[PDB]
């Protein structure tokens, strides 16, 4: 009834109105245990962004490579082992440096997903409806990418073909 | 025989688990 | 080796000594209980426990040969078991 | 300091008060017994917990009860 | 003198050293802390659980890392019956050259590993010092996960409420199905995928596991229902473990008995066992009701269980709220179950060795059995102690009573005198007669006429052995008979393996028993009954007795009620635990003495020595202790030393700690307060030391603290001296 | 609710809202049939014919599971009969 | 699950508005000081006092590393191993087959020199009332104010100059260890490469 995604079920109590992308999709009632939807939305958006970047990297590594030889592997899962540990540890340290401040931030803030990242100011001057539309676009694209990046990983692990 | 790199990174990871332990210890209060 | 599973073939190893001890120990317990209950209805029950009434003691002790019969004649009359005058702790 | 409670089973026989080594108990007027007196514990800060008070109690399960609690240099009997 | 016992202001105001001592011993009694609520209690317990699991995983990771780094795991793989496993290296500056030479193993002084981790890890499919390192890395990662979770669930928005903590049905469904069944399913997956091929020479690592089929048919029989295909072609009787010679292709079989080479359970047997356990527990995890309208409400189940004629009172009506609202009832139940479970582990890992080449590792066998039996005794005593604590501080008679009539738990306090009297009668019966028979054998053998001994054949236990297939006592009962329906039923499934193992003199599976086994089992029964008597008496009498009809008002642990009313020493329920610890130690000592002597005679071959000398006490004293203590005490002599020197030092150390416990137990307070006062005067009245003064007034240890310290010394000395003796005796006698 | 009882038989609510509405004349014969079927399945999988890897017969196994069940069905049948159902 | 609340409404996180703005360095310092007092009040941890002391030690240790490379190159730094018969079994490292490999004598000498310097440090630590700059913060003393991303460009023997040089030396040590770990050569080999060859010549 109240779920748009599952037009027959009634959504849970915490799925209503605000927090764009709310289509009443919580059949298992996971939202009933979390105190609020702030942390789960932060986790969902982090997954969405990481999955978008992962899909883009998957395709680009399929087609484009860095000039060096160590980056010449086309299969992303094989490149996970072919690439030297120095590059991967540098990436991990960069991510952890970004992650510790946001670790302090996420567990207490009202909008843990709002990291203040807008270098090009794509949101300055946008109205509330436009901002909500942008949030919906981001969430949609992220969910589709998550499904897609998991599918790419599965098909590479099951057939060895990294794409198509 | 394990290498110096293997033992060193295990020591580094053990340090990280130590900082997580004091955070739990301090969060369980004085 | 003693075969004490209960078979009468090796009955002289455990079963017959078991019956003998049960008789003797029931005799002892019965005469002790009878003496306790008998001097428990006198003016000075505690005095007759450190200074035994040897006449009454001898009278009771030689009467223990019927302890299996006396026990299953006092249990039937309800004189063997107390009911609720027994004391209990707080909980 | 330890906790000392008095219960209305008190018969006012004064044996608790005259057994206290630290002057914790005293006899106060009452109307719940023949003697017209009941024990009181107005100086429990000096209570040492030796429980001499309830060793002299003749009532069935006591009328003065000592509950050991937080310790103090007075309650620990420390001359130093 | 302040701020240390942050959780207790009453202790923080103590001007004496008692504040420091009591601050340690009350740190984990969260229910007694100042400014305490139930929500904070459950949240703190939850975080402490997380930290504890992290500690366990870190300990396992450390064992893995030290075996990988300083052990000889790889060398032990190629020769498991001759190479002695190494636990970790030794660096001690106090060593002389002789100690370095004696403890020297390969490249550095090291300790032999008696934990049996080598055999366990080899069985589950580890062949490289890099496999152990991966396990250590993963376990440290898991410890980090658990520490992060423990920190997280103390944060404001992530702290669970009381309703979540007391949600019994959800926790049971998940624990049973998820934890037990799914962990068994994952363990079956690992067993098959990795362990089964690794025992057959095929390496299945974290690289070629998505492409190496655990079975040649590959999941086709499972979906097709042809589940027999996974049992076809098992490992032959000439299979060399870890090699493809004589191997098979089956992954789930019934074989029974042991591997002909490793003398341990078949890996395909254990995989099938865990798969069956997984299915059963996953099924059983759907019993209780959750958000989907089907299942059980355990309150209704408990309330509806009242016998109609009426002999349990009103039944179990008040038990749901009693257990839910008490953390000591649940803790006691869990501790009792864990004690029974670890007793089961001890009793089954020697009769049915599950790890390759563990049967021939006699020192590790003895160490494992002793360790698990001692842990079992500790857990049982803890269960009873927490039952007593529940009686003192959590039991509510009103909840367990409906209109005067009492429920199943409240009725245990009505016939408490009957229970205690009959426990006392059983204990006296067993003690009197076991000691009588033992002393009769002592006197009769001493007078040179051993034929007059009273030796009772354990026919009841031998009857059970024959029922399981042992054709040694000529009973021809159930599985000792080839015509009984019990034998014809499994003649094609697991009897040929089981019979071949039970009817073998080199196994520990159903060891042959005689009159000595009878007498020692009666001694064990006496010990169990007396420990149970002490613990049950303390639990039931916790809320009060005739000597103290208000014992519940004084708490679980208090020193006494004074010298009045004849004297009230050791009257609290804590004192019952304290007294029962000695009896638990004695009972576990009897059990471990019996096990170790039986297995020393079995391994050495002189089983006639046990069967003859175990019927009288001097036989034990002379042939077990005095005989096998010779290698241990000669770990260092005025002529030299051996690698057993550390065990002799630990032997003497245990004796010393035992006797210091004797100090703390025999001599009580009051004698130590006046001496401390004299010392205080001496310090206060001496120059050059008056400049230094204490901040906390030095006082003697409290009565309860003194009892605890004496018990701790007694127990630590007991454990250390027996561990040293068993290990050193096994090592020095059996090569 | 109130599964607690003190009379001769428990209330029908203890059977769940599926067995609470079965007439006893249905549960009784059903319980007897289930017991007979389960005993026969157990005696056909084992006892009469020795078990083997090639002979497991999910019908006999599933069947045999009706013996434990039978116990519950006739307990419920008695409960329904005593509750005028 | 559904008929109850897993987290009570009374236990909910509140956003800390007191850290508005407050760049990650200020936020981290404030979080450390509030979360761990009595070690923050001593100046330990992410503090300007600790940073200054560690920078001084890093500069002195760059000097020590140069000296060690020079000593190794110029025939100093004694040869062989320690005498187990003279210094006990604690100096024995391993026994391969009948020979005891001991701690190198050069390592022992370098440890003795480091012991000299560390002893000087320990004396200065337990000499707070007679040293110009203390190791820890007095109760009341407040930590010097962080220098920021770029300390003031004040040449000479100034606090800013020592601060900048200590930061540079600590970063250099971090880079040296990172290069040695990533590439796989000895620390002195990395220093030799980073000096062209003028050290181990
Ligand atoms: C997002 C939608 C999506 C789309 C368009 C495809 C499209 C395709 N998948 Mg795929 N897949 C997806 C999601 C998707 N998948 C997900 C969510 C999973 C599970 C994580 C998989 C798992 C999967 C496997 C295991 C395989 C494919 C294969 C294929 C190809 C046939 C085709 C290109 C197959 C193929 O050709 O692999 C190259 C194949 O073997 N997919
Ligand atoms: C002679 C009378 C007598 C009788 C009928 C009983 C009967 C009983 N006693 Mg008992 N008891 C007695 C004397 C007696 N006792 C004495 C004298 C003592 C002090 C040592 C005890 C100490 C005792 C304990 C500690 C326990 C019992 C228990 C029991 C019960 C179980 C049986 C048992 O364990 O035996 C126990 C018997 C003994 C330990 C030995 C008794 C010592 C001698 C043989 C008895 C005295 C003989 C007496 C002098 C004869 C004089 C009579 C003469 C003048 C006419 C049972 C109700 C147990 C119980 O409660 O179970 C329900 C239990 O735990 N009793
Ligand atoms: C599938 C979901 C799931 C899983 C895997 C777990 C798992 C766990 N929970 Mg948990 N929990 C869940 C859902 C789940 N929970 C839910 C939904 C709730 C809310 C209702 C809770 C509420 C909850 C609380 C409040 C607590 C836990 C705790 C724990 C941990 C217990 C300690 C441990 O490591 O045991 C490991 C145990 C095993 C791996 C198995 C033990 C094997 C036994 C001993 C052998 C028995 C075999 C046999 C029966 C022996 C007898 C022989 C037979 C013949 C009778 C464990 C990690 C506790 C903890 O430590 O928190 C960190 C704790 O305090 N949980
Ligand atoms: C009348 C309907 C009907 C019937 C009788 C069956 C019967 C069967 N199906 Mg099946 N199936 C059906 C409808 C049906 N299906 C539908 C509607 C779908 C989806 C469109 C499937 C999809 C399906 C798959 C994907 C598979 C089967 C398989 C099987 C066989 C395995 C049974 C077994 O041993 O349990 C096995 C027991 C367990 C797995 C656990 C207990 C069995 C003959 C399996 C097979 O290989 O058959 C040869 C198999 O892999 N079925
Ligand atoms: C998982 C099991 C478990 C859990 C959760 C608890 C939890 C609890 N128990 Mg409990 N207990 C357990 C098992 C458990 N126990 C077992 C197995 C026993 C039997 C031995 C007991 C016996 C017991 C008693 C008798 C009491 C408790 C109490 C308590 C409560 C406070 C604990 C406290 O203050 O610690 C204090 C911790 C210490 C004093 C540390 C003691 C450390 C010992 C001495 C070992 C250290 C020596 C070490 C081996 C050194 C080696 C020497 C070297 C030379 C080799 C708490 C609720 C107390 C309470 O008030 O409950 C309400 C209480 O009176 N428990
Ligand atoms: C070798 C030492 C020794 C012996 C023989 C006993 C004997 C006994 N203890 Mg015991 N105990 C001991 C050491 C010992 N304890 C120590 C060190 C502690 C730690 C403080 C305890 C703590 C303890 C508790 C807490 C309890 C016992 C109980 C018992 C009795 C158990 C019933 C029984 O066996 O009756 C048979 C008796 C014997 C075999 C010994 C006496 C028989 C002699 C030889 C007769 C000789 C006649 C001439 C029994 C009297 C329990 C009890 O009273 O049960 C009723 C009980 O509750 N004991
Ligand atoms: C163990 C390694 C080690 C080493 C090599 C040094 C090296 C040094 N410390 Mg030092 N220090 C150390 C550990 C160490 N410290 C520790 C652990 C502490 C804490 C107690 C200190 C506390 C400390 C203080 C408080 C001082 C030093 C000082 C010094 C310098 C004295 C050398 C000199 O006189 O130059 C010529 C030198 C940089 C002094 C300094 O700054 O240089 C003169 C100084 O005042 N250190
Ligand atoms: C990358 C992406 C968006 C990236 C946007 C970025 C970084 C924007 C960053 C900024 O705005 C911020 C944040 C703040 C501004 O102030 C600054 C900038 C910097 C401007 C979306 C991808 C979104 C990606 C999506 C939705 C991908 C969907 C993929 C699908 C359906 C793939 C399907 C398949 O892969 C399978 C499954 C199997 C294959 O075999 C077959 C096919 C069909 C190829
Ligand atoms: C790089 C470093 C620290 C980096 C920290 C970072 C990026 C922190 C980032 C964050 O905080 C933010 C930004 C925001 C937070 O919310 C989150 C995180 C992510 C946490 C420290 C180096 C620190 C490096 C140090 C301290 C080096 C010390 C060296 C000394 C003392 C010298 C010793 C010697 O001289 C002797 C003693 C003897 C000689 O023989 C040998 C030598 C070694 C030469
Ligand atoms: C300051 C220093 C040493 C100072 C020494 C002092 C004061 C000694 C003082 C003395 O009193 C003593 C103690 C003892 C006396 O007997 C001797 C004297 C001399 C009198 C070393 C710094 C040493 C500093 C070093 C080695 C710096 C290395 C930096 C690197 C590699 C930087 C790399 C990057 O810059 C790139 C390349 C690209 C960027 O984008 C990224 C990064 C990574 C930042
Ligand atoms: C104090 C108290 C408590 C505690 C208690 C305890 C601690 C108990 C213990 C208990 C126990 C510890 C018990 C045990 C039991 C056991 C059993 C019950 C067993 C059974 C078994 C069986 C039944 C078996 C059978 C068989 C056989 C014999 C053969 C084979 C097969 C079969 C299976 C058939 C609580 C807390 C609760 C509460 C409060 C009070
Ligand atoms: S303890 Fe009993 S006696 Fe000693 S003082 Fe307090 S009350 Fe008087």
């Amino acid at each position: 009834a109240q779920s748009k995604a599952l037009p027959f079920l009634k959504a849970p109590a915490k799925l209503d109105g605000s927090l764009a992308g709310d289509f009443g999709f919580d059949p298992m009632g996971i939202s009933d245990q979390v105190a609020n939807l702030k942390y789960v939305r932060a986790a969902e958006l982090k997954h969405c962004r990481v999955a978008m970047l992962g899909f883009l990297g998957w395709v680009v590594q399929q087609y484009v490579h860095l000039p060096g030889e160590i980056y010449a592997e086309s299969n992303p899962l094989k490149a996970l082992t072919s690439v030297p540990l120095l590059s991967q540890i540098q990436i991990f340290l960069f991510i952890g440096a970004i992650e510790l401040a946001t670790l302090d931030q996420t567990y207490t803030a009202d909008k843990p997903w709002d990291l203040g990242f807008d270098p090009l100011n794509f949101s300055k001057g946008k109205s509330e409806q436009q901002m909500k539309d942008l949030e919906v676009k981001e969430l949609k694209n992220g969910r589709v990418a998550m499904i897609a990046i998991m599918g790419l990983i599965a098909q590479t692990l099951y057939t060895g073909v990294p794409l198509f | 025989m394990i290498y110096d790199s293997q033992v060193y990174i295990a020591l580094v990871i053990a340090v990280v688990a130590s900082v997580l332990a004091i955070r739990l210890g301090a969060t369980l209060y004085n | 080796h003693l075969i004490t599973d209960g078979r009468w073939s090796h009955g002289s190893e455990f079963l017959l000594p078991s019956i003998l001890f049960l008789y003797i120990s029931g005799w002892i317990g019965w005469v002790g209980r009878k003496y306790i209950r008998t001097v428990g209805q006198t003016s000075n029950p505690t005095e007759k426990e450190i200074i035994i009434d040897v006449p009454l003691a001898i009278s009771i002790m030689t009467s223990g040969f019927l302890w299996p019969f006396a026990a299953w004649q006092e249990f039937l009359s309800g004189d063997l078991i107390a009911s609720d005058e027994t004391i209990t702790t707080s909980p | 300091s330890h906790t000392v409670k008095i219960y209305d089973t008190c018969i006012g026989c004064t044996q608790c008060v005259r057994a206290c080594p630290t002057d914790v108990l005293e006899m106060v007027p009452w109307d719940g017994c023949k003697a017209g007196q009941i024990a009181s514990a107005p100086r429990t800060e000096d209570c040492v917990g030796c429980k001499r008070c309830e060793t002299a109690c003749p009532t069935d399960f006591l009328s003065v009860r000592v509950y050991l609690g937080g310790e103090t240099t007075r309650s620990l009997g420390l001359a130093y | 003198v302040y701020k240390f016992p942050k959780f207790s202001k009453a202790l923080a105001e103590d001007p004496s050293t008692r504040r420091i001592w009591y601050g340690i011993a009350t740190a984990h009694d969260f229910e007694s802390h100042d400014a305490m609520t139930e929500s904070k209690l459950y949240q703190k317990i939850f975080a402490s659980h997380f930290g504890h699991i992290a500690i366990i995983f870190l300990w396992t990771a450390g064992n893995l890392f030290h075996v990988a780094w300083q052990g000889n795991f790889e060398a032990w793989i190629l020769n498991p019956l001759k190479v002695r496993p190494i636990a970790h290296a030794i660096w001690d500056p106090h060593f002389g050259q002789a100690a370095y030479k004696a403890f020297l193993k390969t490249s550095s002084p090291a300790n032999l590993a008696l934990s049996g981790v080598y055999e366990w890890w080899y069985t589950i499919g580890m062949r490289t010092n890099n496999d152990l390192y991966q396990g250590s890395f993963f376990l440290i990662l898991l410890s980090s996960l658990l520490l992060f979770a423990g920190w997280l669930h103390l944060q404001p928005s992530f702290r669970p409420s009381l309703d979540w903590f007391k949600a019994n049905e959800y926790r049971l469904n998940h624990h049973l199905s998820g934890l037990f069944g799914v962990s068994s399913l994952a363990w079956t997956g690992h067993l098959v995928h990795v362990a089964i091929p690794e025992s057959r020479g095929i390496h299945v690592g974290w690289d070629n596991f998505l492409t190496v089929l655990p079975h040649p048919e590959g999941l086709t029989p499972f979906f097709s229902g042809n589940w027999k295909a996974y049992a076809q072609n098992p490992d032959t009787a000439s299979h060399i473990f870890g090699s493809g010679e004589g191997s098979g292709t089956a992954i789930l079989t019934f074989l029974g008995g042991f591997h002909p080479q490793t003398k341990s359970l078949w890996l395909t047997d254990m995989a099938h066992h865990h798969l069956a356990i997984a299915v059963l527990f996953i099924v059983a995890g759907h019993m209780y009701r959750t958000n989907w309208l089907i299942g059980h409400q355990m309150k209704l189940i408990l309330e509806a269980h009242r016998p109609p004629g009426g002999r349990l009172g009103i039944g179990h009506i008040g038990l749901y709220e009693t257990i839910t609202n008490s953390l000591h009832f649940q803790l006691g139940l869990a501790l009792a179950a864990l004690g029974v479970a670890t007793s089961l582990t001890a009793q089954h890992m020697y009769a049915l060795p599950p790890y390759a080449f563990l049967a021939s590792n006699f020192p590790t066998q003895a160490a494992l059995y002793t360790h698990h039996q001692y842990i079992a005794g500790f857990l049982m005593v803890g269960a009873f102690a927490h039952g007593a604590i529940f009686f003192v501080r959590d039991y509510d008679p009103a909840v367990n009573t409906r209109n005067g009539e009492k429920n199943v738990l409240a009725r245990m306090l009505e016939h408490k005198e009957a229970i205690i009297s009959h426990l006392s009668w059983v204990s006296l019966f067993l003690g009197f007669h076991t000691l009588g028979i033992y002393v009769h054998n002592d006197v009769v053998v001493a007078f040179g006429q051993p034929e007059k001994q009273i030796l009772v054949e354990p026919l009841f236990a031998e009857w059970i052995q024959a029922a399981s297939g042992k054709t040694l006592y000529n009973f021809d009962l159930l599985l000792a008979s080839s015509n009984s329906p019990a034998s014809v039923a499994s003649s094609q499934l697991w009897l040929p393996g089981w019979l071949s193992a039970i009817n073998d003199g080199k196994n520990s599976l159903f060891l042959p028993i005689g009159p000595g086994d009878f007498l020692v089992h009666h001694a064990i029964a006496l010990g169990l009954h007396t420990t149970t008597l002490i613990l049950v008496k303390g639990a039931l009498d916790a809320r009060g007795s005739k000597l103290m009809p208000d014992k519940k008002d004084f708490g679980y642990s208090f020193p006494c009620d004074g010298p009045g009313r004849g004297g009230t020493c050791d009257i609290s329920a804590w004192d019952a635990f304290y007294l029962a610890m000695f009896w638990m130690l004695n009972t576990i000592g009897w059990v471990t003495f019996y096990w170790h002597w039986k297995h020393l005679t079995l391994w050495q071959g002189n089983q006639v020595q046990f069967n003859e000398s175990s019927n009288y006490i001097m036989g034990w004293l002379r042939d077990y202790l005095w005989l096998n203590s010779s290698p241990l005490i000669n770990g260092y002599n005025p002529f030299g030393m051996n690698s057993l020197s550390v065990w002799a030092w630990m032997f003497l150390f245990g004796h010393l700690v035992w006797a210091t416990g004797f100090m703390f137990l025999i001599s009580w307070r009051g004698y130590w307060q006046e001496l401390i006062e004299t010392i205080v005067w001496a310090h206060e009245r001496t120059p050059l030391a008056n400049l230094v003064r204490w901040k906390d007034k030095p006082v003697a240890l409290s009565i309860v603290q003194a009892r605890l310290v004496g018990l701790a010394h007694f127990t630590i000395g007991y454990v250390l001296t027996y561990a040293a003796f068993v290990i050193a005796s096994t090592i020095g006698k059996l090569g | 609710e109130s599964t607690y009882w003190e009379g001769k038989a428990p209330p029908s609510v203890v059977l769940g809202p599926f067995l609470s509405k079965i007439p006893s004349g249905v549960l009784g014969p059903a319980s007897l049939v289930a017991l007979i079927v389960g005993s026969y399945c157990t005696h056909e999988s084992n006892i009469f014919n020795t078990l083997t890897v090639d002979t497991i017969y999910p019908a006999y196994v599933l069947g045999s599971f009706l013996t434990p069940i039978s116990w519950g069905l006739h307990v419920a049948a008695w409960i329904q009969k005593m509750n005028k159902a | 699950g559904t008929p109850f609340d897993t987290v009570s409404k009374d236990e909910l996180a509140v956003e800390n508005k007191a850290m508005a703005g407050k760049s990650v360095f200020e936020r981290a310092m404030a979080d450390f000081n509030g979360r761990y007092p009595a070690v923050a009040a001593l100046g330990l941890g992410p503090s300007a006092k600790a940073e200054r002391w560690n920078g001084r030690h890093a500069m002195f240790g760059w000097i020590v590393l140069l000296a060690t490379g020079y000593a190794q190159a110029h025939g100093l730094l004694p040869e062989g191993g320690m005498d187990a018969k003279e210094w006990g079994t604690w100096v024995i490292v391993s026994t391969t087959n009948g020979e005891q490999v001991t701690i190198p004598a050069a390592r022992a000498a370098i440890a003795i020199g480091h012991l000299h310097f560390g002893a000087v440090g320990v004396f200065a630590a337990y000499s707070k009332n007679s040293v110009k700059d203390r190791l820890l913060l007095e109760p009341g003393e407040k930590d010097e104010a962080p220098a920021g991303l770029f300390p003031a460009l004040r040449p000479g023997l100034t606090k800013e100059a020592e601060m900048l040089n200590g930061r540079v030396a600590m970063l250099g040590l971090v880079a040296l260890v990172a290069v040695s770990a990533a590439t796989g050569q000895d620390i002195l080999s990395v220093i030799d490469q980073g000096l062209g060859g003028l050290l181990l010549k």
